[PDB]
Protein backbone atom coordinates (compact mmCIF):
# COMPACT_ATOMS: atom_id res chain seq x y z
CA UNK A 1 0.00 0.00 0.00
CA UNK A 2 1.38 3.97 -1.42
CA UNK A 3 0.45 7.04 -0.18
CA UNK A 4 -1.00 9.08 -3.09
CA UNK A 5 1.73 12.48 -3.90
CA UNK A 6 -0.34 15.46 -5.33
CA UNK A 7 0.59 18.35 -6.84
CA UNK A 8 -1.49 21.29 -8.15
CA UNK A 9 -0.35 23.78 -10.63
CA UNK A 10 -1.89 25.97 -13.72
CA UNK A 11 -1.26 25.60 -17.29
CA UNK A 12 -0.55 28.81 -18.25
CA UNK A 13 0.95 32.18 -16.32
CA UNK A 14 -2.17 32.93 -14.04
CA UNK A 15 -4.18 36.17 -14.95
CA UNK A 16 -6.90 37.46 -13.06
CA UNK A 17 -10.20 37.38 -15.19
CA UNK A 18 -8.55 35.22 -17.73
CA UNK A 19 -9.71 31.15 -18.37
CA UNK A 20 -6.49 29.21 -17.47
CA UNK A 21 -6.53 25.34 -16.81
CA UNK A 22 -5.82 24.18 -13.05
CA UNK A 23 -3.84 20.92 -12.88
CA UNK A 24 -4.24 18.30 -10.18
CA UNK A 25 -1.35 15.34 -10.84
CA UNK A 26 -2.05 12.08 -8.59
CA UNK A 27 1.29 9.92 -8.59
CA UNK A 28 3.08 7.51 -6.32
CA UNK A 29 -0.35 5.42 -4.72
CA UNK A 30 -1.20 1.96 -4.63
CA UNK A 31 -3.81 0.33 -5.57
CA UNK A 32 -5.20 2.16 -8.38
CA UNK A 33 -8.52 2.82 -6.75
CA UNK A 34 -9.04 6.94 -5.54
CA UNK A 35 -11.19 9.36 -5.75
CA UNK A 36 -9.90 12.82 -7.00
CA UNK A 37 -11.83 16.01 -6.42
CA UNK A 38 -10.82 19.65 -7.12
CA UNK A 39 -12.45 22.35 -4.78
CA UNK A 40 -13.59 26.20 -5.65
CA UNK A 41 -13.62 27.98 -1.90
CA UNK A 42 -13.77 24.50 -0.39
CA UNK A 43 -16.96 23.28 -2.45
CA UNK A 44 -16.52 20.23 -5.03
CA UNK A 45 -16.11 21.43 -8.61
CA UNK A 46 -18.54 19.30 -11.19
CA UNK A 47 -16.88 18.88 -14.59
CA UNK A 48 -13.69 17.73 -13.56
CA UNK A 49 -11.84 16.05 -16.41
CA UNK A 50 -9.38 12.94 -15.57
CA UNK A 51 -6.30 11.35 -17.78
CA UNK A 52 -6.64 7.36 -18.09
CA UNK A 53 -4.61 5.92 -14.90
CA UNK A 54 -1.42 4.77 -16.08
CA UNK A 55 1.88 3.70 -14.44
CA UNK A 56 5.20 4.32 -13.75
CA UNK A 57 8.54 2.00 -14.65
CA UNK A 58 9.13 1.75 -11.04
CA UNK A 59 5.26 0.37 -11.00
CA UNK A 60 3.44 3.12 -9.19
CA UNK A 61 0.55 4.89 -10.69
CA UNK A 62 -0.18 7.80 -11.90
CA UNK A 63 -3.04 9.96 -12.95
CA UNK A 64 -3.86 13.91 -14.48
CA UNK A 65 -7.08 15.84 -13.31
CA UNK A 66 -7.87 18.97 -14.82
CA UNK A 67 -10.53 22.09 -14.78
CA UNK A 68 -11.20 24.81 -16.65
CA UNK A 69 -10.56 27.92 -14.33
CA UNK A 70 -10.88 31.85 -14.38
CA UNK A 71 -9.00 32.97 -11.11
CA UNK A 72 -10.31 35.58 -9.38
CA UNK A 73 -8.46 37.64 -6.38
CA UNK A 74 -10.16 35.52 -3.82
CA UNK A 75 -11.30 32.09 -5.18
CA UNK A 76 -8.86 29.43 -3.61
CA UNK A 77 -8.69 26.42 -5.03
CA UNK A 78 -7.35 22.71 -4.28
CA UNK A 79 -7.62 19.73 -4.85
CA UNK A 80 -8.75 16.63 -2.59
CA UNK A 81 -8.05 13.31 -2.58
CA UNK A 82 -9.20 9.89 -0.86
CA UNK A 83 -7.39 6.91 -1.14
CA UNK A 84 -7.05 3.53 1.09
CA UNK A 85 -3.38 3.95 2.24
CA UNK A 86 -4.97 7.15 4.66
CA UNK A 87 -7.46 7.32 7.27
CA UNK A 88 -8.11 11.17 6.38
CA UNK A 89 -8.26 12.62 2.62
CA UNK A 90 -5.51 14.49 2.19
CA UNK A 91 -5.79 18.01 0.22
CA UNK A 92 -3.54 20.13 -1.42
CA UNK A 93 -3.53 24.00 -2.07
CA UNK A 94 -2.83 25.45 -5.25
CA UNK A 95 0.05 27.80 -4.44
CA UNK A 96 -1.09 31.08 -6.17
CA UNK B 1 15.20 6.39 -29.22
CA UNK B 2 11.84 5.42 -28.45
CA UNK B 3 9.88 3.22 -25.95
CA UNK B 4 7.18 1.25 -26.88
CA UNK B 5 4.77 -0.02 -23.88
CA UNK B 6 1.36 -1.63 -23.33
CA UNK B 7 0.17 -1.00 -19.80
CA UNK B 8 -2.05 -3.34 -18.58
CA UNK B 9 -3.62 -2.85 -15.11
CA UNK B 10 -6.15 -5.88 -13.73
CA UNK B 11 -7.62 -5.47 -10.24
CA UNK B 12 -9.69 -8.41 -8.53
CA UNK B 13 -11.50 -7.37 -5.46
CA UNK B 14 -13.32 -10.92 -5.28
CA UNK B 15 -14.84 -13.88 -7.60
CA UNK B 16 -17.41 -11.64 -8.84
CA UNK B 17 -15.66 -8.27 -9.31
CA UNK B 18 -12.75 -7.21 -11.67
CA UNK B 19 -11.95 -4.86 -14.48
CA UNK B 20 -8.90 -4.94 -16.25
CA UNK B 21 -7.98 -1.26 -18.41
CA UNK B 22 -5.36 -0.93 -20.86
CA UNK B 23 -3.33 2.43 -21.95
CA UNK B 24 -0.37 2.41 -24.51
CA UNK B 25 2.55 4.73 -24.91
CA UNK B 26 5.49 5.79 -27.72
CA UNK B 27 7.67 7.28 -25.72
CA UNK B 28 5.61 10.27 -23.77
CA UNK B 29 2.75 9.96 -26.00
CA UNK B 30 -0.60 8.22 -25.56
CA UNK B 31 -1.32 6.00 -28.60
CA UNK B 32 -4.17 3.55 -27.54
CA UNK B 33 -6.61 3.22 -24.72
CA UNK B 34 -8.54 0.01 -23.97
CA UNK B 35 -11.15 0.38 -21.15
CA UNK B 36 -12.70 -2.52 -19.35
CA UNK B 37 -15.82 -1.37 -20.73
CA UNK B 38 -15.12 -1.03 -24.40
CA UNK B 39 -15.14 -4.33 -26.43
CA UNK B 40 -12.67 -2.55 -28.67
CA UNK B 41 -9.08 -1.21 -28.48
CA UNK B 42 -9.53 2.45 -28.83
CA UNK B 43 -6.90 5.06 -30.50
CA UNK B 44 -6.02 7.91 -29.11
CA UNK B 45 -4.31 9.25 -32.11
CA UNK B 46 -4.81 9.62 -35.48
CA UNK B 47 -1.76 7.20 -36.43
CA UNK B 48 -2.50 4.89 -33.64
CA UNK B 49 -3.03 1.93 -36.30
CA UNK B 50 0.86 2.72 -37.66
CA UNK B 51 1.35 1.14 -40.52
CA UNK B 52 -0.84 -2.12 -40.39
CA UNK B 53 -3.93 -3.00 -42.72
CA UNK B 54 -7.47 -3.22 -41.00
CA UNK B 55 -6.91 -6.93 -41.60
CA UNK B 56 -3.93 -7.23 -39.60
CA UNK B 57 -4.94 -5.22 -36.85
CA UNK B 58 -8.46 -6.63 -36.51
CA UNK B 59 -6.57 -10.21 -36.16
CA UNK B 60 -4.32 -8.65 -33.81
CA UNK B 61 -7.31 -7.12 -31.77
CA UNK B 62 -9.50 -10.85 -31.59
CA UNK B 63 -5.89 -12.15 -30.43
CA UNK B 64 -6.46 -9.14 -27.24
CA UNK B 65 -9.76 -9.55 -26.97
CA UNK B 66 -9.41 -13.69 -26.33
CA UNK B 67 -6.35 -12.69 -24.28
CA UNK B 68 -8.71 -9.79 -22.20
CA UNK B 69 -11.52 -12.91 -21.42
CA UNK B 70 -8.95 -15.82 -21.13
CA UNK B 71 -6.25 -13.91 -18.60
CA UNK B 72 -9.35 -13.12 -16.18
CA UNK B 73 -10.75 -16.08 -16.00
CA UNK B 74 -6.73 -18.04 -15.10
CA UNK B 75 -6.08 -15.24 -12.33
CA UNK B 76 -9.29 -16.48 -10.57
CA UNK B 77 -9.28 -19.89 -11.66
CA UNK B 78 -5.02 -19.63 -10.52
CA UNK B 79 -6.15 -17.55 -7.62
CA UNK B 80 -7.87 -21.02 -6.04
CA UNK B 81 -4.99 -22.96 -6.34
CA UNK B 82 -2.73 -21.23 -4.04
CA UNK B 83 -5.47 -19.94 -2.24
CA UNK B 84 -6.21 -19.17 0.64
CA UNK B 85 -2.56 -19.24 0.89
CA UNK B 86 -2.98 -16.08 -1.10
CA UNK B 87 -6.50 -13.95 -1.63
CA UNK B 88 -8.16 -10.97 -2.37
CA UNK B 89 -7.46 -8.48 -3.07
CA UNK B 90 -5.42 -8.97 -6.19
CA UNK B 91 -3.60 -6.14 -8.04
CA UNK B 92 -1.62 -6.81 -11.74
CA UNK B 93 0.50 -4.81 -13.74
CA UNK B 94 1.78 -6.15 -17.20
CA UNK B 95 4.00 -3.79 -18.97
CA UNK B 96 5.16 -4.96 -22.49
CA UNK B 97 6.21 -3.49 -25.20
CA UNK B 98 10.21 -2.66 -27.45
CA UNK B 99 12.65 -0.32 -27.33
CA UNK B 100 13.72 1.32 -30.85
CA UNK B 101 17.95 1.43 -30.63
CA UNK B 102 19.81 3.03 -33.11
CA UNK B 103 19.81 2.07 -36.81
CA UNK B 104 18.16 -1.36 -37.49
CA UNK B 105 17.65 -2.90 -33.40
CA UNK B 106 15.05 -3.02 -30.91
CA UNK B 107 14.84 -5.04 -28.11
CA UNK B 108 11.46 -6.44 -26.04
CA UNK B 109 10.41 -6.92 -22.70
CA UNK B 110 7.23 -8.40 -20.81
CA UNK B 111 6.91 -8.28 -17.27
CA UNK B 112 4.71 -8.66 -14.68
CA UNK B 113 3.79 -6.87 -11.39
CA UNK B 114 1.71 -8.15 -8.17
CA UNK B 115 0.63 -6.65 -5.44
CA UNK B 116 2.72 -3.40 -7.38
CA UNK B 117 5.89 -5.79 -7.11
CA UNK B 118 7.73 -7.10 -9.70
CA UNK B 119 7.46 -10.90 -10.18
CA UNK B 120 7.23 -12.53 -13.23
CA UNK B 121 8.96 -11.68 -16.90
CA UNK B 122 8.88 -13.49 -20.27
CA UNK B 123 12.49 -13.96 -21.40
CA UNK B 124 13.16 -15.86 -24.74
CA UNK B 125 10.69 -18.85 -24.78
CA UNK B 126 9.26 -19.18 -21.30
CA UNK B 127 7.85 -17.10 -17.90
CA UNK B 128 9.87 -17.45 -15.43
CA UNK B 129 9.55 -16.05 -11.89
CA UNK B 130 12.55 -13.28 -10.84
CA UNK B 131 14.67 -14.07 -7.75
CA UNK B 132 12.82 -13.41 -5.02
CA UNK B 133 9.12 -13.85 -5.97
CA UNK B 134 7.02 -15.87 -3.44
CA UNK B 135 7.32 -19.71 -4.20
CA UNK B 136 3.77 -20.56 -5.05
CA UNK B 137 4.23 -18.56 -8.54
CA UNK B 138 6.53 -21.52 -9.73
CA UNK B 139 3.36 -24.09 -10.21
CA UNK B 140 0.79 -21.38 -11.58
CA UNK B 141 3.76 -20.51 -14.24
CA UNK B 142 4.93 -24.43 -14.69
CA UNK B 143 1.30 -24.72 -16.13
CA UNK B 144 1.49 -21.55 -18.09
CA UNK B 145 5.08 -22.68 -19.54
CA UNK B 146 2.92 -26.21 -20.46
CA UNK B 147 0.61 -24.14 -23.00
CA UNK B 148 2.94 -24.04 -26.16
CA UNK B 149 0.69 -21.69 -28.03
CA UNK B 150 0.44 -18.85 -26.04
CA UNK B 151 4.51 -19.23 -25.76
CA UNK B 152 4.49 -19.13 -29.67
CA UNK B 153 2.41 -16.19 -30.04
CA UNK B 154 4.03 -14.23 -26.76
CA UNK B 155 7.28 -14.65 -28.82
CA UNK B 156 5.47 -13.64 -31.93
CA UNK B 157 4.48 -10.75 -30.58
CA UNK B 158 8.13 -9.53 -28.95
CA UNK B 159 10.18 -10.88 -31.49
CA UNK B 160 8.21 -10.16 -34.72
CA UNK B 161 5.08 -7.64 -34.52
CA UNK B 162 6.32 -5.29 -31.53
CA UNK B 163 8.97 -3.91 -33.83
CA UNK B 164 7.23 -4.22 -36.61
CA UNK B 165 3.97 -2.45 -35.53
CA UNK B 166 6.40 0.57 -33.69
CA UNK B 167 8.59 1.41 -37.43
CA UNK B 168 5.11 1.79 -38.62
CA UNK B 169 4.13 4.04 -35.82
CA UNK B 170 7.40 6.23 -36.39
CA UNK B 171 6.53 6.80 -40.05
CA UNK B 172 2.71 7.08 -39.00
CA UNK B 173 3.24 9.57 -36.39
CA UNK B 174 6.33 11.51 -37.59
CA UNK B 175 5.01 15.31 -37.32
CA UNK B 176 3.50 14.38 -33.75
CA UNK B 177 6.86 12.50 -32.08
CA UNK B 178 8.77 15.15 -33.55
CA UNK B 179 6.41 18.78 -32.67
CA UNK B 180 7.91 21.16 -31.15
CA UNK B 181 5.64 23.53 -28.70
CA UNK B 182 7.04 26.00 -26.51
CA UNK B 183 7.45 27.23 -23.09
CA UNK B 184 5.87 29.54 -21.36
CA UNK B 185 7.44 30.97 -18.32
CA UNK B 186 6.54 33.02 -15.09
CA UNK B 187 7.89 34.11 -11.72
CA UNK B 188 6.25 33.88 -8.35
CA UNK B 189 6.76 33.29 -4.41
CA UNK B 190 5.53 30.86 -1.74
CA UNK B 191 5.98 30.43 2.07
CA UNK B 192 9.36 29.26 2.62
CA UNK B 193 9.80 26.05 5.20
CA UNK B 194 13.22 27.95 6.66
CA UNK B 195 12.65 31.01 8.60
CA UNK B 196 14.24 34.51 7.03
CA UNK B 197 13.57 33.47 3.46
CA UNK B 198 10.64 33.21 0.83
CA UNK B 199 11.22 30.31 -2.32
CA UNK B 200 10.97 32.12 -5.47
CA UNK B 201 9.55 29.96 -8.56
CA UNK B 202 10.17 30.01 -11.68
CA UNK B 203 7.26 27.98 -13.09
CA UNK B 204 7.71 26.71 -17.09
CA UNK B 205 5.15 25.30 -19.15
CA UNK B 206 3.32 24.10 -22.30
CA UNK B 207 6.99 22.85 -23.73
CA UNK B 208 7.52 19.80 -25.97
CA UNK B 209 9.68 17.39 -26.01
CA UNK B 210 10.75 16.89 -22.61
CA UNK B 211 14.15 17.84 -22.80
CA UNK B 212 14.35 21.55 -20.79
CA UNK B 213 16.73 23.73 -19.51
CA UNK B 214 16.01 25.84 -16.27
CA UNK B 215 18.17 28.04 -13.71
CA UNK B 216 17.88 30.67 -11.41
CA UNK B 217 20.56 33.20 -12.30
CA UNK B 218 22.78 36.17 -11.02
CA UNK B 219 23.82 37.80 -13.84
CA UNK B 220 25.86 34.98 -16.03
CA UNK B 221 26.53 33.09 -12.17
CA UNK B 222 24.27 29.72 -12.18
CA UNK B 223 22.41 29.72 -8.52
CA UNK B 224 23.52 26.29 -7.45
CA UNK B 225 20.53 26.92 -5.07
CA UNK B 226 18.24 25.92 -7.93
CA UNK B 227 15.86 23.15 -6.81
CA UNK B 228 14.12 21.40 -10.17
CA UNK B 229 10.91 19.63 -10.00
CA UNK B 230 9.82 16.44 -11.89
CA UNK B 231 8.37 16.87 -15.00
CA UNK B 232 4.32 17.86 -14.92
CA UNK B 233 1.92 16.73 -17.39
CA UNK B 234 -0.62 19.11 -19.17
CA UNK B 235 -3.17 18.21 -20.39
CA UNK B 236 -2.53 19.43 -23.82
CA UNK B 237 0.48 16.73 -24.69
CA UNK B 238 2.98 18.97 -23.38
CA UNK B 239 4.80 19.83 -20.05
CA UNK B 240 5.30 21.35 -16.77
CA UNK B 241 8.18 22.00 -14.71
CA UNK B 242 8.94 24.37 -12.12
CA UNK B 243 12.25 25.34 -10.23
CA UNK B 244 12.74 26.82 -7.11
CA UNK B 245 15.54 29.43 -4.99
CA UNK B 246 15.01 29.77 -1.47
CA UNK B 247 16.20 33.22 -1.00
CA UNK B 248 16.89 35.20 1.99
CA UNK B 249 14.60 38.60 2.79
CA UNK B 250 16.08 41.63 0.83
CA UNK B 251 18.55 39.10 -1.24
CA UNK B 252 15.69 38.97 -4.08
CA UNK B 253 16.88 42.03 -6.32
CA UNK B 254 19.54 40.87 -9.42
CA UNK B 255 18.05 37.50 -9.49
CA UNK B 256 16.75 36.12 -13.03
CA UNK B 257 14.96 32.60 -14.29
CA UNK B 258 16.85 31.10 -17.72
CA UNK B 259 15.41 28.64 -20.02
CA UNK B 260 16.33 26.81 -22.67
CA UNK B 261 14.56 24.55 -24.92
CA UNK B 262 14.61 23.27 -28.31
CA UNK B 263 11.48 25.48 -29.30
CA UNK B 264 13.06 28.48 -28.94
CA UNK B 265 15.93 28.17 -31.71
CA UNK B 266 18.56 29.32 -29.35
CA UNK B 267 16.56 32.64 -27.83
CA UNK B 268 16.43 32.14 -24.44
CA UNK B 269 13.75 33.24 -22.26
CA UNK B 270 15.04 35.05 -19.38
CA UNK B 271 12.66 36.70 -16.90
CA UNK B 272 13.93 39.00 -13.78
CA UNK B 273 12.56 38.90 -10.28
C1 LIG C 1 0.40 -10.36 -23.40
C2 LIG C 1 0.13 -11.86 -23.42
C3 LIG C 1 -0.43 -12.21 -24.79
C4 LIG C 1 -0.93 -13.64 -24.79
C5 LIG C 1 -2.16 -13.69 -25.68
C6 LIG C 1 -2.18 -14.95 -26.51
C7 LIG C 1 -2.40 -16.21 -25.67
C8 LIG C 1 -3.70 -16.26 -24.86
O1 LIG C 1 -4.57 -15.38 -24.91
N1 LIG C 1 -3.76 -17.36 -24.13
C9 LIG C 1 -4.90 -17.71 -23.29
C10 LIG C 1 -5.80 -18.75 -23.93
O2 LIG C 1 -4.92 -19.59 -24.66
C11 LIG C 1 -5.61 -20.67 -25.34
O3 LIG C 1 -6.03 -20.22 -26.62
C12 LIG C 1 -4.89 -19.70 -27.40
C13 LIG C 1 -5.27 -18.96 -28.64
O4 LIG C 1 -6.67 -18.64 -28.59
C14 LIG C 1 -3.93 -20.84 -27.72
O5 LIG C 1 -4.59 -21.84 -28.52
C15 LIG C 1 -3.47 -21.46 -26.40
O6 LIG C 1 -2.70 -22.64 -26.68
C16 LIG C 1 -4.68 -21.85 -25.53
O7 LIG C 1 -4.24 -22.29 -24.24
C17 LIG C 1 -4.35 -18.39 -22.04
O8 LIG C 1 -5.43 -18.76 -21.19
C18 LIG C 1 -3.33 -17.54 -21.27
O9 LIG C 1 -3.10 -18.30 -20.08
C19 LIG C 1 -3.91 -16.18 -20.96
C20 LIG C 1 -3.14 -15.52 -19.83
C21 LIG C 1 -1.64 -15.45 -20.22
C22 LIG C 1 -1.03 -14.21 -19.53
C23 LIG C 1 0.06 -14.68 -18.56
C24 LIG C 1 0.13 -13.53 -17.57
C25 LIG C 1 1.19 -13.92 -16.54
C26 LIG C 1 0.48 -13.56 -15.27
C27 LIG C 1 1.42 -13.85 -14.13
C28 LIG C 1 0.69 -13.18 -12.97
C29 LIG C 1 1.53 -13.48 -11.74
C30 LIG C 1 0.72 -13.14 -10.50
C31 LIG C 1 -0.36 -14.06 -10.23
C32 LIG C 1 -0.47 -15.37 -10.75
C33 LIG C 1 -1.55 -16.18 -10.43
C34 LIG C 1 -2.55 -15.72 -9.57
C35 LIG C 1 -2.46 -14.43 -9.05
C36 LIG C 1 -1.37 -13.62 -9.37
C1 LIG D 1 12.19 -15.00 -29.97
O1 LIG D 1 13.46 -14.46 -29.64
C2 LIG D 1 14.21 -15.17 -28.66
C3 LIG D 1 15.54 -14.42 -28.52
O2 LIG D 1 15.76 -14.09 -27.14
C4 LIG D 1 14.39 -16.64 -29.07
O3 LIG D 1 14.86 -17.40 -27.95
C5 LIG D 1 16.19 -17.93 -28.15
O4 LIG D 1 16.16 -19.04 -29.05
C6 LIG D 1 17.45 -19.62 -29.29
C7 LIG D 1 17.36 -20.62 -30.45
O5 LIG D 1 17.01 -19.94 -31.66
C8 LIG D 1 17.93 -20.24 -27.97
O6 LIG D 1 19.18 -20.93 -28.11
C9 LIG D 1 18.08 -19.11 -26.96
O7 LIG D 1 18.48 -19.64 -25.70
C10 LIG D 1 16.77 -18.33 -26.80
N1 LIG D 1 17.09 -17.14 -26.03
C11 LIG D 1 16.77 -16.96 -24.75
C12 LIG D 1 17.22 -15.66 -24.15
O8 LIG D 1 16.15 -17.76 -24.07
C13 LIG D 1 13.07 -17.27 -29.51
O9 LIG D 1 13.29 -18.59 -30.05
C14 LIG D 1 12.38 -16.40 -30.55
N2 LIG D 1 11.11 -16.99 -30.93
C15 LIG D 1 10.58 -16.85 -32.14
C16 LIG D 1 9.26 -17.52 -32.38
O10 LIG D 1 11.12 -16.20 -33.02
C1 LIG E 1 2.91 -8.13 -25.77
C2 LIG E 1 2.56 -6.79 -26.39
C3 LIG E 1 3.67 -6.26 -27.31
C4 LIG E 1 3.27 -6.29 -28.78
C5 LIG E 1 2.17 -5.28 -29.11
C6 LIG E 1 2.22 -4.87 -30.57
C7 LIG E 1 0.85 -4.46 -31.09
C8 LIG E 1 0.30 -3.20 -30.40
C9 LIG E 1 -0.94 -3.49 -29.59
C10 LIG E 1 -1.61 -2.20 -29.13
C11 LIG E 1 -2.89 -2.50 -28.35
C12 LIG E 1 -2.64 -2.71 -26.86
C13 LIG E 1 -3.35 -3.94 -26.32
C14 LIG E 1 -3.25 -4.00 -24.80
C15 LIG E 1 -3.68 -5.38 -24.30
C16 LIG E 1 -3.21 -5.68 -22.90
O1 LIG E 1 -1.98 -5.57 -22.64
O2 LIG E 1 -4.06 -6.05 -22.07
C1 LIG F 1 -16.92 -7.58 -4.59
O1 LIG F 1 -16.22 -6.33 -4.76
C2 LIG F 1 -17.05 -5.23 -5.14
C3 LIG F 1 -16.19 -4.01 -5.46
O2 LIG F 1 -15.22 -3.78 -4.44
C4 LIG F 1 -18.03 -4.92 -4.00
O3 LIG F 1 -18.96 -3.89 -4.38
C5 LIG F 1 -18.80 -6.16 -3.57
O4 LIG F 1 -19.36 -5.87 -2.28
C6 LIG F 1 -17.95 -7.45 -3.46
N1 LIG F 1 -18.83 -8.62 -3.45
C7 LIG F 1 -18.63 -9.72 -2.69
C8 LIG F 1 -19.67 -10.80 -2.84
O5 LIG F 1 -17.69 -9.86 -1.92
C1 LIG G 1 -15.21 -5.55 -16.87
O1 LIG G 1 -15.59 -6.18 -18.10
C2 LIG G 1 -16.13 -7.50 -17.93
C3 LIG G 1 -16.26 -8.20 -19.28
O2 LIG G 1 -17.03 -7.38 -20.17
C4 LIG G 1 -17.46 -7.39 -17.19
O3 LIG G 1 -18.09 -8.67 -17.03
C5 LIG G 1 -17.17 -6.75 -15.84
O4 LIG G 1 -18.38 -6.49 -15.13
C6 LIG G 1 -16.43 -5.42 -15.97
N1 LIG G 1 -16.04 -4.99 -14.64
C7 LIG G 1 -16.56 -3.92 -14.05
C8 LIG G 1 -16.07 -3.62 -12.67
O5 LIG G 1 -17.39 -3.22 -14.58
Amino acid sequence: QKTPQIQVYSRHPPENGKPNILNCYVTQFHPPHIEIQMLKNGKKIPKVEMSDMSFSKDWSFYILAHTEFTPTETDTYACRVKHASMAEPKTVYWDR
Amino acid sequence: NYTFRCLQMSSFANRSWSRTDSVVWLGDLQTHRWSNDSATISFTKPWSQGKLSNQQWEKLQHMFQVYRVSFTRDIQELVKMMSPKEDYPIEIQLSAGCEMYPGNASESFLHVAFQGKYVVRFWGTSWQTVPGAPSWLDLPIKVLNADQGTSATVQMLLNDTCPLFVRGLLEAGKSDLEKQEKPVAWLSSVPSSAHGHRQLVCHVSGFYPKPVWVMWMRGDQEQQGTHRGDFLPNADETWYLQATLDVEAGEEAGLACRVKHSSLGGQDIILYW
